[PDB]
DNA sequence: CCTGGAGAATCCCGGTGCCGAGGCCGCTCAATTGGTCGTAGACAGCTCTAGCACCGCTTAAACGCACGTACGCGCTGTCCCCCGCGTTTTAACCGCCAAGGGGATTACTCCCTAGTCTCCAGGCACGTGTCAGATATATACATCCTGTGCA
DNA sequence: ACAGGATGTATATATCTGACACGTGCCTGGAGACTAGGGAGTAATCCCCTTGGCGGTTAAAACGCGGGGGACAGCGCGTACGTGCGTTTAAGCGGTGCTAGAGCTGTCTACGACCAATTGAGCGGCCTCGGCACCGGGATTCTCCAGGG
């Protein structure tokens, strides 16, 4: 039975997702997360749909940029796999 | 509402990493990503709720979100 | 009818017809362009306001706008934008 | 009597509203007074920047075998020009995506 | 009103009538408690008078207490030699060296207090201000008094913070620029008197008020030696390349901030500049001489002086002019002597005397305008050549009378090369304004 | 003829000075190639700041760059400096 | 025979000394000449106040110190002790310059 | 006649210049109208922030045993405090130095 | 006689006496404190201006100042500052 | 150790529906035109401060050099952890409907803020003296490092 | 694994000085008291848009399994950097001389604010149609064994 090597499918998916332009998280779970986070600051809030869409867009962009910086860190450390320590170094040099 | 940070599934974090350009992901990455997402979202949502409270509304608007993001330094084009 | 909402949309469309005669735009792209125009206006006007305050003056003028353009735009864009603004002011002075 | 109203935009030969820019400057609380040439200068600058970005976006849209400019085309145009990238370095464009780049290490041997 | 003959305590003392009368004048000034200025220009000599004054204060009423002399580093061993020659009774101590040498010297000599006279320089004075202030000073002597001509200067403030019972200023040119610096000197002399800054309003009042506590004689009318000087200003028009260089600089990358300074040394040598020089130093040859008008003038004057004395002089105001002239001297197979701040002090100073010789057959002696000190026994010199004039006529006067020591028994000549339609004409105009002011305020 | 250029002013900042800067930063071992890179980075930073300050001075119609102009340029760049105005 | 410190103790004491101190580390005259040479590019015949050059020097010192801090963090991330030009470039890339 | 002039700072119990703050607000081009309580609120907030930083700096100066406050003490106070570090994150304090820290990997063992 | 300059030095010194009776400040530290007060004033006033423009109002009020404080300060500082400002306005409105 | 088939994956290409982009129309509000006024700012004149260029002297710093030693950097081996794939489960997605909350608008009223005048007291520039900080000097301590016995 | 020595460093004391805290005189902006007008508070009404339920479809996530590639530790080397020393250099402090240029005053004028009348430019609403999305089928391309080279 035909089987691909470990890394061909990853590169194909990289090309696919860097070509596409749609959101990569499930809308209902993200919406429930937003409502849960909003529960703390004020009780019984209401949201416009565009507000949740904009929040999801900003979250996706932030995570994509962070992962790119993490990949640069991991390549710097002579690796291919990213790690929590890579993410932490990226955040520290960004300014968090 | 509780236990909704787990709705951010591992396949979704993998897709975001693939768009970032990473090929191999460690097992401990996902909890870290959930944490960093929660921190970012909490900052933005707090600022948006402050704007909405000043407006004396009960609905959070796209303009409120855009204003909060502009304050953070992460201007967003498209929604206003 | 409802209230009115100002936009730079018609002017952006006219400029688009100037540059690419047989091309069109989508509503989301027009919203992005409107936001871009508002952002650039805000940056230039705020910089000019700070310049007027620093020089202990009370009028915003073409010199203030030019200095703000030089401060904000990088390199070639600054050069060409200054040229275009000077041309427009010359035409307005002549044809007034 | 009075002549036909000629817009200041047509007087300066601009496609952007000089009078509207003047009103936004007056009611924006930037300064107590606004000169006559400042709206003309600002409208010209805005026109040049818009024309630049729309030209790059139109070329990108043509390369994709399409005739409508979408946020993907806008993002490609912005991120493929260094000066416009520096201008919009902190800006996120909705439904834009990312540039295709893969670090050469990850490419298979 | 004092002894009319030489003191009995001075060895080899051949001081004349003017010197003995000046010593009497200083003695009387001490008696009446007024501190004065000894304004003898060069010839009468003031070091001898100061040494005799201190010897009087010692070998008379018992005040051998702490006394201070401030001299430049260029005259330190000269003053030590004079002290050991004329009056060896005093135990002078020389305070020079880095931190450790200063500490060793002060701890081993100064603190025990077996000394009588302390001789130091201005810089070492500022360095050791704090350790100096503790000693109560009975007599402070400041040579070259124009150093403290400016108030709110660090040396002036420090020297005023000293506790001195008596004071004495030594200067050969009391007036340099205006009356404010002279007022500063008078304020140091007597701070409680000339508290206020202020031909009938000026000149005469200053002369009358200076007469009680200032003395100045002239070498011509006192010595009857030192035959007069014939001064010639040769007007040299700059050649075509010099004119076009002057125009291209005046009308206009390269930094041109001080138009006056940049336009200046251009008439002297337009190739001191950086980046405007011709190609790399392929060789040393006829590039320096031909490309400067002053250079061609001096080069055509030189063979006459060679067929004649050939021991004349060189004077210029820029160290780069000095260096290029050194290179010219070596190229022309001539020999010179060098005096500048960069050259080691103690070893240059004795080198000067070493080079002082009855015969050298080397045809060149090069000096800078301000590098001139207080010694330099160049009695072999005959003419003074001024490449350019400085703002202060007093600096030029010091430069010209440095070679006018008494060792000089033949009349000395002053030669000036002047560039027309340049800044040299104003510089000369200011200089003559200042010199006329000084002459009317002092000599008249 | 004795005349030549002295040095280059970017070499005016020296290896020991860069080592002191790295010691304040918290560095122990320093590669030999770090110094050229640091000189380039410093040149870039100063170029940007001085460009903005010269623009401010030109607008004010002065020929002297002032500390206020430098502070305004730094605030534009997002590097606010306290202690000069 | 002469006393010699091992390679890394004098460096640590220098770290402590310069982290306790406060004065500026670059030399004033070289820095001022650099500033004037850079200003030549944008405009000729420029004057500088004394405070302007000092403010520039303060900003330059702060920027370089922070950059070296981030460089050290990168070098430790790669499990080295020495800093490298690649460490500097990674620091700048992540910071966004 | 007229009543004795009581300063608005005294009325509100502040040691900051409420009238100067009001004039700065009116001449700073922030709006068209300014409320009565806005300068009072702003002056009180400025007072609180100044008091906080001065207390921390004085504690640091006493730790180093100097009765005067210097920019080094100001920087030590601003750092070592998370809230003020967030506030002044992008601010350089002239001749204020750096926090003493050495990475544990460099420490000899 | 030199022109005058407006500084917060007197008030800073009063607050310093209040918080540490026998402690002093130097000239450079006073300049830094002056710059700090100016910067915080600029940030809060600009945020209030933008809030008023967002809500379409022409007057900056204590509500705008409170919201700007909440936006610009991080947490504990914001809470204590809000308490301080509310106390001050209450005392001002009490009899004046 | 290079070719050559298989086999997935991708691209190309024609056809079908749909819905948002582009045009057109009526209406109204914001921009234009014309005239008046009062202040910001342009311009000239004058003062004096601060910047520029240079020299002299001292000394801290920089520079060049030699020696050894940690340290960076390849190489190897182990093994564990992550990837690719098949299967089952779960929940998102989509369409539809109903109901109410709350955002948005309009008219009305009044209260707060801007604008003026008067005058007086806080705050600023200037001058001055004393004390806190800088510096030097000699203890006391702490820390590093190597060498010697005997673990 | 300790002793001892040799660096370096923190501490306690004595001197000196220049910057800070305070005082004084003066003046310009803030407070006290008034006016008028429009900006915001308040109430009421409308309607749209958010929430909530509900069922069916199907893609996506969770789960398990096997294997191979990459991380990580260990080892060896050979070189580039830290350390100390002797020599040179130019930075820092002090002086000089000069002048441009920043800063303040006085005067007048031309440019922007303001007001009223007018009109056409832009905005909401509406209809229609071609560009795009989707779909399926066939042609081209990349990857992975396996094998005889
Ligand atoms: N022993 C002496 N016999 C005669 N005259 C002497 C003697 N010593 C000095 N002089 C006089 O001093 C003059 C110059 O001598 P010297 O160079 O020693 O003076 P100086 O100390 O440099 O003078 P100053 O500084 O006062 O101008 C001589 O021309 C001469 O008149």
């Amino acid at each position: 039975p035909h089987r691909y090597r470990p890394g061909t499918v990853a590169l194909r998916e990289i090309r696919r997702y860097q070509k596409s332009t749609e959101l990569l998280i499930r809308k209902l779970p993200f919406q429930r997360l937003v409502r849960e986070i909003a529960q703390d600051f004020k009780t019984d809030l209401r949201f416009q749909s565009s507000a949740v869409m904009a929040l999801q867009e900003a979250s996706e962009a932030y995570l994509v940029g962070l992962f790119e910086d993490t990949n640069l860190c991991a390549i710097h450390a002579k690796r291919v796999t990213i790690m929590p320590k890579d993410i932490q170094l990226a955040r520290r040099i960004r300014g968090e | 509402l509780r236990d909704n940070i787990q709705g951010i599934t591992k396949p979704a974090i993998r897709r975001l990493a693939r768009r970032g350009g990473v090929k191999r992901i460690s097992g401990l990455i996902y909890e870290e990503t959930r944490g960093v997402l929660k921190v970012f979202l909490e900052n933005v949502i707090r600022d948006a709720v402050t704007y909405t409270e000043h407006a004396k509304r009960k609905t959070v608007t796209a303009m409120d979100v855009v204003y909060a993001l502009k304050r953070q330094g992460r201007t967003l084009y498209g929604f206003g | 009818r409802k209230t009115r909402k100002e936009s730079y949309a018609i002017y952006v469309y006219k400029v688009l017809k100037q540059v690419h005669p047989d091309t069109g735009i989508s509503s989301k792209a027009m919203s992005i362009m409107n936001s871009f125009v508002n952002d650039v206006f805000e940056r230039i006007a705020g910089e000019a306001s700070r310049l007027a305050h620093y020089n202990k003056r009370s009028t915003i003028t073409s010199r203030e706008i030019q200095t703000a353009v030089r401060l904000l735009l990088p390199g070639e864009l600054a050069k060409h934008a200054v040229s275009e603004g000077t041309k427009a002011v010359t035409k307005y002075t002549s044809a007034k | 009597t009075r002549a036909k109203a000629k817009t200041r935009s047509s007087r300066a030969g601009l496609q952007f509203p000089v009078g509207r820019v003047h009103r936004l400057l007056r009611k924006g609380n930037y300064a107590e007074r606004v000169g006559a040439g400042a709206p003309v200068y600002l409208a010209a600058v805005l026109e040049y920047l818009t024309a630049e970005i729309l030209e790059l976006a139109g070329n990108a849209a043509r390369d994709n075998k399409k005739t409508r400019i979408i946020p993907r085309h806008l993002q490609l145009a912005v991120r493929n020009d260094e000066e416009l990238n520096k201008l919009l370095g902190r800006v996120t464009i909705a439904q834009g995506g990312v540039l295709p780049n893969i670090q050469s290490v990850l490419l298979p041997k | 009103t004092r002894f009319e003959d030489s003191p009995s305590y001075v060895k080899w003392g051949k001081l004349r009538d003017y010197q003995v009368r000046g010593l009497n004048w200083l003695i009387s000034l001490y008696e009446n408690g007024i501190n004065g200025i000894l304004a003898d220009e060069m010839g009468l000599g003031k070091t001898l008078q100061t040494i005799s004054l201190l010897g009087y204060m010692k070998h008379y009423r018992n005040i051998p207490g702490p006394h201070m002399v401030l001299v430049p580093k260029s005259t330190l061993h000269n003053w030590m030699s004079e002290f050991k020659r004329w009056v060896p009774t005093l135990r002078s101590v020389c305070l020079i060296g880095d931190k450790e040498q200063r500490a060793a010297f002060v701890r081993d000599v100064l603190l025990p207090g077996e000394w009588d006279v302390c001789v130091t320089s201005y810089e070492m004075l500022i360095k050791e201000k704090s350790v100096f202030k503790k000693f109560n000073w009975r007599y402070l002597v400041i040579d070259e008094a124009h150093r403290i001509k400016n108030e709110k200067s660090k040396l002036s403030e420090i020297v005023r913070e000293f506790k001195t019972t008596n004071r004495l200023l030594l200067t050969g040119t009391p007036l340099q620029n205006n009356l404010h610096e002279l007022w500063s000197l008078l304020n140091f002399l007597l701070p409680d008197v000339f508290n206020s800054a202020d031909d009938q309003k000026l000149v005469e009042r200053l002369h009358m008020v200076l007469r009680p506590f200032l003395l100045r004689r002239i070498k011509a009318d006192v010595e009857k030696s030192l035959p007069p000087k014939k001064e010639v200003k040769i007007y040299v028009g700059l050649s075509k390349m010099q004119r076009e260089w002057y125009t291209r600089i005046l009308m206009k990358k390269m930094r041109l901030l001080n138009i006056l300074m940049q336009l200046r040394k251009c008439c002297n040598h337009p190739y001191l500049f950086d980046g405007a020089e011709p190609g790399p130093p392929y060789t040393t040859d006829m590039h320096l001489v031909t490309n400067s008008g002053k250079m061609v003038v001096l080069d055509k004057l030189l063979p006459k002086l060679k067929e004649q004395g050939s021991r004349v002089l060189i004077f210029s105001q820029m160290t780069r002019v000095l260096d290029i002239l050194e290179d010219y001297c070596m190229w022309r197979n001539y020999e010179y002597c060098r005096l500048d701040g960069q050259t080691p002090h103690d070893e240059r100073q004795d080198s000067i005397n070493a080079y002082n010789e009855p015969n050298s057959t080397k045809f060149v002696f090069m000096l800078s305008t301000r590098a001139g000190g207080l010694g330099i026994n160049l009695a072999t010199a005959d003419v003074v050549i001024l490449y350019d004039s400085d703002w202060n006529p007093q600096v030029d006067l010091q430069a010209m009378d440095r070679a006018h020591r008494i060792g000089q028994t033949k009349t000395v000549r002053v030669f000036r090369f002047i560039t027309d339609n340049t800044v040299e004409e104003r510089i000369v105009e200011r200089a003559e304004m200042k010199l006329r002011l000084d002459s009317i305020v002092i000599q008249q």
